């Protein structure tokens, strides 16, 4: 009776970074996942624990949507049990994730002659991340044993680095948009399903 | 506290900021080489001014560590390269004019004119003087041509070279080195890796021994050219003596290439060349660059990304744009691979595309490695991988399968002998020239050669090693080591001796693996998978491993072997025994046109 809410998570003029990603909660809607095969199921559609076919008719209590922009070769780290700069400091997934990860190419929108310097990721952090958490921090990293007084310099690095994106790059450093859908089941009526 | 933590973190910051600025510099050069305008060349300056300036601090900010508190082998090498300061560690005031002398020398070489009698009109080296350098057979004009260049420019640079040696020799003593010659020898040095140790002092040992086994080939090659050069000049070449230094097809005598017409064995059977047969089937530039893949795709090497086919220039622009037409393979970084060439429809251009394509494959194999270890194993590895490819693209069997040659084509031994001599004049007649130039330059840098005996020592080794004599001796006015491109702009020359012995070791294993029978000079590695996968072992290591380990995997010997260069010319060596029996071997140094 109502159109699916897959119109802002999957269709945005400008996306977000990975260090500060976007979360949307979707519930109490009649959503059809057959449309997911019509916009951009291009690079990857892998998921585990839920069959990608014949299981669209199950009912879950809550649906979560996360969207960000990462590198082309960095989409291999969005999985349970992997390691890397993105997986250990930016976005971590649980060992028994329930949902499908969708990735596709977005070179024509996130590329400029000078480069899109609006996309940033965190390079080093003191400790690894717990699953499903985010950090928006601008504080110097104390790589040495000397207090930094809040000012960068020797052994004092800015913890966020940029993502220069140009159309002339290869298919490895091209910008990609990844939307992670999380299916939750709990002790509550499963209102959202189709 | 721990050196490991801060050292590891410093390179993470460097390995990522370098990529942003390195890519900016490379693209700025590509735009200039395709669009030569006043405004476009201006944009280059900033691109190179934010990389040279950026590299200075990171050299200072990585010297504040100490090497012996790092236990990893891979992590330690990245620091050692970044700690080299050059003259920046010395005072700015005693080393300010050292730059001024160096760039002044190159200016004079660029501006050089040799006139003609009566001063009818002026000439220049590119292309006028080089055109008539050895296109004619006039001895008296040859004599004017040689001494004219030696007199005009060699006289001016003599004061500007002793100051070059003396001032910069102390720079080597600033970086903890013995002599400046050993600094140039540090690219072949590896330590702290058991059973894989190579020293600077050792590079003089193998080179001297490796040339000791090349002389038998060079000894007989000299006799053949001397015997047939007597016909053109019958009054000035004795049956037993050294070749004159102005009958060689170059102003300096580097390549003996412009002598095939005067030294062709058989003038009734033409050498195989297909330019008209290709000019039959409406052949275009793209088709040449597409069959280059089929050599690489059918050997299990990867394809090329779609960015190769749109951003690259594979033909003449055809517009009012002004560009440089010299072929070049570019690696802009971050997954961008391009090739620039003014392609035409000729057989010589067919093989050049294979060479330039070999460079790209080497870059495409080690892109995963860090920035500071993204290069060849040593100086002469990049021009050895890309030269064996042209050897399998000019064979008379590969062209037959490609359809550019008739299926019924007999291989006479006259053409085989005729073909081998052409290769010998290029890659065999230049090895003693490079060794003689570097041996003198090492010794002159060491300090064993005194002030008054510079130029006499130059010609003392010329008679014994290569075997050429000067028509008119000079005492202290002509600097013969000043008329070369490399010697006058502070470059090296030993990269041209290793890459010639290295390619034939690679070619002898990629053929034995492919199960080929017969002589090596008709070897095609196409359609072989075992050979094409062995090459992907060295090509992916880059500079992560010592150059000794890279050669160990491909050939099976950790040192330089010269025997493969004697199995590529074995049929040639048999022929010269019969054609030089009624002639004298060797040359006498005492003979000279002194009076
Ligand atoms: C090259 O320069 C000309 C004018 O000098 C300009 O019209 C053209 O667009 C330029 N091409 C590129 C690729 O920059
Ligand atoms: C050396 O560095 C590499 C980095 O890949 C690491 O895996 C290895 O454990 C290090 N070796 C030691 C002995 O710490
Ligand atoms: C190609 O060669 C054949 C040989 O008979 C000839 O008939 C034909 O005209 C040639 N094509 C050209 C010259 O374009
Ligand atoms: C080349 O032709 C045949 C090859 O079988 C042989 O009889 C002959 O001796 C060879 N050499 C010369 C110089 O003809
Ligand atoms: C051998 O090479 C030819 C020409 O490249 C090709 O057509 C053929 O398929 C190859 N054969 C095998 C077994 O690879
Ligand atoms: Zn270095």
């Amino acid at each position: 009776t109502n159109l699916c809410p897959f119109d802002e998570v999957f269709n945005a003029t400008r996306f977000a970074s990975v260090y500060a990603w976007n979360r949307k909660r979707i519930s109490n809607c009649v959503a059809d996942y057959s449309v997911l095969y019509n916009f951009a199921p291009f690079f990857a559609f892998k998921c585990y624990g839920v069959s990608p076919t014949k299981l669209n008719d199950l009912c879950f209590t809550n649906v979560y949507a996360d969207s960000f922009v990462i590198r082309g070769n960095e989409v291999s780290q969005i999985a349970p049990g992997q390691t890397g700069n993105i997986a250990d400091y930016n976005y971590k997934l649980p060992d028994d994730f329930t949902g499908c990860v969708i990735a596709w190419n977005s070179n024509k929108l996130d590329s400029k002659v000078g480069g899109n310097y609006n996309y940033r990721y965190r390079l080093f952090r003191k400790s690894n991340l717990k699953p499903f958490e985010r950090d928006i921090s601008t504080e110097i990293y104390q790589a040495g044993n000397k207090p930094c007084n809040g000012v960068a310099g020797v052994n004092c690095y800015f913890p966020l680095q940029s993502y220069g994106f140009r159309p002339t790059y290869g298919v490895g450093h091209q910008p990609y948009r990844v939307v992670v859908l999380s299916f939750e089941l709990l002790h509550a009526p499963a209102t959202v399903c189709g | 506290s721990t050196t490991e933590e801060q050292a590891k973190t410093f390179l993470e910051k460097f390995n990522h900021e370098a990529e942003d600025l390195s890519y900016q510099s490379s693209l700025a050069s590509w735009n200039y080489n395709t669009n030569i305008t006043d405004e476009n060349v201006q944009k280059m300056n900033e691109a190179r001014a934010k990389w040279s300036a950026f590299y200075e601090e990171q050299s200072r900010m990585a010297k504040t560590y100490s090497l012996e508190e790092i236990q990893n082998l891979t992590l330690k090498r990245q620091l050692k390269a970044l700690q080299q300061s050059g003259t920046s560690v010395l005072s700015a005031e005693k080393s300010k004019r050292l730059n001024t002398i160096l760039n002044t020398m190159s200016t004079i070489y660029s501006t050089g004119k040799v006139l003609d009698p009566n001063t009818q009109e002026c000439l220049a080296l590119e292309p006028g003087l080089d055109d008539i350098m050895e296109n004619s057979r006039d001895y008296n004009r040859r004599l004017w041509a040689w001494e004219g260049w030696r007199a005009e420019v060699g006289k001016q640079l003599r004061p500007l070279y002793e100051e070059y040696v003396v001032l910069e020799n102390e720079m080597a003593r600033a970086n903890n080195y013995e002599d400046y010659g050993d600094y140039w020898r540090g690219d072949y040095e590896v330590t702290e890796a058991g059973d894989y140790d190579y020293s600077r002092d050792q590079l003089m040992k193998d080179v001297e021994n490796t040339f000791a086994e090349i002389k038998p080939l060079y000894e007989q090659l000299h006799a053949y050219v001397r015997a047939k050069l007597m016909d053109t000049y019958p009054s000035y070449i004795s049956p037993t003596g050294c070749l004159p230094a102005h009958l060689l097809g170059d102003m300096w005598g580097r390549f003996w290439t412009n002598l095939y017409s005067l030294t062709v064995p058989f003038k009734h059977k033409p050498s195989i060349d297909v330019t008209e047969k290709m000019k039959n089937q409406s052949w275009d530039a793209e088709r040449i660059f597409k069959e280059a893949e089929k050599f690489f795709v059918s050997i299990s090497l990867p394809h090329m990304t779609q960015g190769f086919w749109d951003n690259s220039m594979l033909t003449e622009p055809g517009d009012g744009r002004k560009v440089v037409c010299h072929p070049t393979a570019w690696d802009l970084g971050k997954g961008d691979f391009r090739i620039k060439m003014c392609t035409k429809v000729t057989m010589d251009d067919f093989l050049t595309a294979h060479h330039e394509m070999g460079h790209i494959q080497y870059d495409m194999a080690y892109a995963a490695q860090p920035y500071l270890l993204r290069d060849g194993a040593n100086e002469g590895f990049h021009e050895a991988v890309g030269e064996i490819m042209s050897l399998s693209a000019a064979t008379p069997h590969y062209l037959k399968a490609l359809g550019l040659l008739e299926p019924d084509f007999y291989e006479d031994n006259e053409t085989e002998i005729n073909f081998l001599l052409k290769q010998a004049l290029t890659i065999v007649g230049t090895l003693p020239f490079t060794y003689m130039l570097e041996k003198w330059r090492w010794m002159v840098f060491k300090g064993e050669i005194p002030k008054e005996q510079w130029m006499e020592k130059w010609w003392e080794m010329k008679r014994e090693i290569v075997g050429v004599v000067e028509p008119l001796p000079h005492d202290e006015t002509y600097c013969d080591p000043a008329c070369l491109f490399h010697v006058a702009e502070d470059y090296s020359f030993i990269r041209y001796y290793t890459r010639t012995i290295y390619q034939f070791q690679f070619h002898e294993a990629l053929c034995k693996t492919a199960n080929h029978e017969g002589a090596l000079f008709k070897c095609d590695i196409s359609n072989s998978t075992e050979a094409g996968q062995r090459l992907l072992q060295m090509l992916s290591l880059g500079k992560s491993e010592p150059w000794t380990l890279a050669l160990e995997s491909i050939v099976g010997i950790k040192t330089m072997d010269v025997k493969p260069l004697l199995n590529y010319f074995e049929p040639l060596f048999t022929w010269l025994k019969e054609q030089n029996r009624n002639s004298f071997v060797g040359w006498s140094t005492e003979w000279t046109p002194y009076s």
